[PDB]
DNA sequence: GGTCGGCGCCCGAACAGGGACTG
DNA sequence: CAGTCCCTGTTCGGGCGCCG
């Protein structure tokens, strides 16, 4: 008995038309209990081929969880009602989210199934359940509900969720809480333990209004990864090479970075091996080079209006480098992953954490998903990428092979 | 016009376009009687109705034969309909297999007939439906009819039934979970572990289901006794294989022939394990017509010759046993091109196949192992729904050695080594250090736009120095001479400093095949060294000699 | 014959983007 | 400087095979 709100697509532009993939078999078992449940519950209904819009559709498990969670891959029915969820409904980003001591992250998109959806905008939601050697058609559906993973739910939910929070927010103004999908982000600076306690007082609140998660972050210890030069004793001609050719590139990011004292000692044609003492004028400019790396870029900062940008280097034994920028060499924030799940025997295993990490981070302080250039090619992640992802998002990415050429981000 | 006991699946137009307005062909007497007789047929059973002017809509008609038989099928040419009809999402996502199949106890087949016929089209639609059809004498102003139901050649014809039909076996499958239905279009696979006195039953009772829906299920297309004939396929109780394939024995072979060669040649490497279409499809490289006849060369006629030879005798699959393991081996049949077998006992294939796309224009033999496994677990997980353990002609160290040290992420599944030579390896290593007492070659190269002419050379810090002019050629062209010229005139151990991007990106890769001939000299002279290090330094930044060769190659 | 849909392969062309050099 | 230009990869459209 709930009034519908309109939604309708930007102007000029049809409703998504993506493949579906293929799945495995403890995938599909899963997508087919939860489906004929919902069907059940009548939050789907099944369709027929009169509609021409679909979206793929897998199964994903939390860290540290046993039940499977149906995930549909949004992202090209988002970038196709980007204009109502910005412009008519937006949800401001607190800016002190970043700064708490102890952040949380709830899954809220059970909530979502409560509010029914536009009757003329049912027709984009629609997906295909594949069968293991094709021994069925496509079973299609279509959503009746708010679905989980659309950009747009969070949007109509906010009038209803706003509410539900108000008594919360009051008895406890210091803690900030933000929704981003269908995630909900506690912060707050209080101890660990009545910082756990407060978000299972927020879980009873949310029960008794008809909706459970617990993914702890720490922002606060959040850390950068600067531009570093070796402290050599001893320096050989192959040694001076690579400084100027690292402290040419960081030249792009940093403009009063010099070479020409150190470009001296590399006049004659000298073997690689051989050792080079430095000169007077080419110790201080290597130590004034390292002051300006210690100093942050002049002229950066985040622009609401701009995409976000995230590029991830492999460096090797578990290493992994990134940095997230608007505007090239304007980099908004870097840093390094090591020691993450599937170190040293898997690669699209890392990366695929890496990305998820990286994506948490870029919620919590700007409120947006970048889009990737992942160091991978597309094959190689479109197989794996499916089997290590943990999260109810799915961001932008897109393929680069870019051969390392001085190591500027790691030693 | 009665009603249809199926539900009809509403279609509409493209918004703001009509329907069709096509004038008939011209046909021969012969099909006109074919027509006349079916057209006539098809409206006592409620088929087509009559039409009259108030319809301005037409489209062209027009029939050809089926296959070993007298009858003769419609077919309406809808190219004009179906541009302005909506769009359809299929609901056919791939094609069954039978190495997915289980063994059942008991298994039938059967087949609807004149299916799309058993179907009704949506009432609001069937205006757009309206052809002519042409009689014997060309005055004669001819008989308009419009479909009632699904028309042969109409692009929403296939979706409409595929789903149509998955509604009414529903019920049937909630009711019998532990049947097996394997549905495609009109042919439905059933199989069961229950006893062969009740599977009858089941079968019969289908059989009704279906029947209560104006789908009939003719004793002629029954099948109850194995070999069964399903989707090209010979189904035994205990293996499986193809139905026979015949390849042309041409004397003068055209284009359009070795298409249909190539296409049969595929179609039997899913289990004729060991078919290679390389020298044959070099053939169809740089050619325009497929009426041109083509000469086989040396290379293609023996690999003609060969696949022949394994066609001679027969094989077999087997089917898929969910309780043991799937295992997958690759072989490295000839350059760029690789051979699997899927199967869970040792030489009981599931089924085999090929991989040999050449994705790029420098590679090298890991990176093709690569792809292979990745070809291969998208296709295991299609049919299977899992992806096998893998038996790889790679040993682990050559393995580990490369997925660390590339800069892209790299992995492959649950895999262990099988000695089948010849082995993967990696044919050079660079170093990551420089070489002491190792001669270092500062190289560089350069070349005219306009001109198209260019040097390349190298100084070294021994005092040794080449420059060599080049005719029509690049900047990138160059410094990869450069670098093959300090390769050349150096001894086993060598240090090489570059400042080109370009030649460093493609070498670090450690490429054993290149679609460039320098490249592949370059590759030559990598694996006759014993070790070689590489680096890069800006260029114009006065750098070693770097600036010193610079300034020898700049014209 | 010169209908439709699905999947697979193989080739060329057309398109795209990233460098480096030059008007 | 913005414009080509050299190279490499991707996407698509056009054949054939197979199935209904």
């Amino acid at each position: 008995p709930i009034e519908t709100v309109p939604v309708k697509l930007k102007p000029g532009m049809d409703g998504p038309k993506v493949k579906q993939w293929p799945l495995t078999e403890e995938k599909i078992k899963a997508l087919v209990e939860i489906c004929t449940e919902m069907e059940k519950e009548g939050k789907i209904s099944k369709i027929g081929p009169e509609n021409p819009y679909n979206t793929p559709v897998f199964a994903i498990k939390k860290k540290d969880s046993t039940k499977w969670r149906k995930l549909v891959d949004f992202r090209e029915l988002n970038k196709r009602t980007q204009d109502f969820w910005e412009v008519q409904l937006g949800i401001p980003h607190p800016a002190g989210l970043k700064k708490k001591k102890s952040v949380t992250v709830l899954d809220v998109g059970d909530a979502y199934f409560s509010v029914p959806l536009d009757e003329d905008f049912r027709k984009y939601t629609a997906f295909t359940i594949p069968s293991i050697n094709n021994e069925t058609p496509g079973i299609r559906y279509q959503y009746n509900v708010l679905p989980q993973g659309w950009k747009g739910s969070p949007a109509i939910f906010q009038s209803s969720m706003t509410k539900i929070l108000e008594p919360f927010k009051k008895q406890n103004p210091d803690i900030v809480i933000y929704q981003y999908m269908d995630d909900l982000y506690v912060g707050s600076d209080l101890e660990i333990g009545q910082h756990r306690t407060k978000i299972e007082e927020l879980r009873q609140h949310l029960l008794r209004w008809g909706l459970w998660m617990g993914y702890e972050l720490h922002p606060d210890k959040w850390t950068v990864q600067p531009i570093v030069l070796p402290e050599k004793d001893s320096w050989t001609v192959n040694d001076i090479q690579k400084l100027v050719g690292k402290l040419n590139w960081a030249s792009q990011i940093y403009p009063g970075i010099k070479v020409r004292q150190l470009s001296k000692l590399l006049r004659g044609t000298k073997a690689l091996t051989e050792v080079i003492p430095l000169t007077e004028e080419a110790e201080l400019e290597l130590a004034e080079n390292r002051e300006i790396l210690k100093e942050p870029v002049h002229g950066v900062y985040y622009d609401p209006s701009k995409d976000l940008i995230a590029e991830i280097q492999k460096q090797g034994q578990g290493q992994w480098t990134y940095q997230i920028y608007q505007e090239p060499f304007k980099n908004l924030k870097t840093g390094k992953y090591a020691r993450m799940r599937g170190a040293h025997t898997n690669d699209v295993k890392q990366l695929t954490e890496a990305v998820q990490k990286i994506t948490t981070e870029s919620i919590v302080i700007w409120g947006k998903t970048p889009k990737f250039k992942l160091p991978i090619q597309k094959e190689t992640w479109e197989t794996w990428w499916t089997e290590y992802w943990q999260a109810t998002w799915i961001p932008e990415w897109e393929f680069v092979n870019t051969p390392p050429l001085v190591k500027l981000w790691y030693q | 016009v009665p009603i249809s006991p199926i539900e009809t699946v509403p279609v509409k137009l493209k918004p703001g376009m009509d329907g069709p307005k096509v004038k008939q062909w011209p046909l021969t007497e012969e099909k006109i009687k074919a027509l006349v007789e079916i057209c006539t047929e098809m409206e006592k059973e409620g088929k087509i109705s009559k039409i009259g002017p108030e319809n301005p809509y037409n489209t062209p008609v027009f029939a050809i034969k089926k296959k070993d038989s007298t009858k003769w099928r419609k077919l309406v040419d809808f190219r004009e309909l179906n541009k302005r009809t909506q769009d359809f999402w299929e609901v056919q996502l791939g094609i069954p297999h039978p190495a997915g199949l289980k063994k059942k106890k008991s298994v039938t087949v059967l087949d609807v007939g004149d299916a799309y016929f058993s179907v009704p089209l949506d009432e609001d639609f069937r205006k757009y439906t309206a052809f002519t059809i042409p009689s014997i004498n060309n005055e004669t102003p001819g008989i308009r009819y419009q479909y009632n139901v699904l028309p042969q050649g109409w692009k929403g014809s296939p979706a409409i039934f595929q789903s149509s039909m998955t509604k009414i076996l529903e019920p049937f499958k909630k009711q019998n979970p532990d049947i097996v239905i394997y549905q495609y279009m009109d042919d439905l696979y059933v199989g069961s572990d229950l006893e062969i006195g009740q599977h009858r039953t089941k079968i019969e009772e289908l059989r009704q289901h279906l029947l209560r829906w104006g789908l009939t299920t003719p004793d002629k297309k029954h099948q109850k006794e194995p070999p069964f004939l399903w989707m090209g396929y010979e189904l035994h109780p205990d293996k499986w294989t193809v139905q026979p394939i015949v390849l042309p024995e041409k004397d003068s072979w055209t284009v359009n022939d070795i298409c249909k060669l190539v296409g049969k040649l595929n179609w039997a490497s899913q289990i004729y394990p060991g078919i290679k279409v390389r020298q044959l499809s070099k053939l169809l490289r740089g050619t325009k017509a497929l009426t041109e006849v083509i000469p086989l060369t040396e290379e293609a006629e023996l690999e003609l010759a060969e696949n022949r030879e394994i066609l001679k005798e027969p094989v077999h699959g087997v089917y898929y046993d969910p309780s043991k393991d799937l295992i997958a081996e690759i072989q490295k049949q000839g350059q760029g091109q690789w051979t699997y077998q899927i199967y869970q006992e040792p030489f009981k294939n599931l089924k085999t196949g090929k991989y040999a796309r050449m994705r790029g224009a420098h590679t090298n033999d890991v990176k093709q192992l690569t792809e292979a496994v990745q070809k291969i677990t998208t296709e295991s997980i299609v049919i299977w729904g899992k992806t096998p353990k893998f038996k790889l002609p790679i040993q682990k160290e050559t393995w580990e050695t490369w997925w660390t040290e590339y800069w892209q992420a790299t992995w492959i599944p649950e895999w262990e080594f099988v000695n089948t030579p010849p082995l993967v390896k990696l044919w050079y290593q660079l170093e990551k250090e420089p070489i002491v007492g190792a001669e270092t070659f500062y190289v560089d190269g350069a070349a005219n736009r306009e001109t198209k002419l260019g040097k390349a050379g190298y100084v070294t810090n021994k005092g040794r120095q080449k420059v060599v002019p080049l005719t029509n050629t690049t900047n990138q062209k160059t410094e990869l001479q450069a670098i093959y010229l300090a390769l050349q005139d150096s001894g086993l151990e060598v240090n090489i400093v570059t400042n080109s991007q370009y030649a460093l990106g493609i070498i670090q890769a450690q490429p054993d095949k290149s679609e460039s001939e320098l490249v592949n000299q370059i590759i030559e002279q990598l694996i006759k060294k014993e070790k070689v290090y590489l680096a890069w330094v800006p260029a114009h930044k006065g750098i070693g000699g770097n600036e010193q060769v610079d300034k020898l190659v700049s014209a």
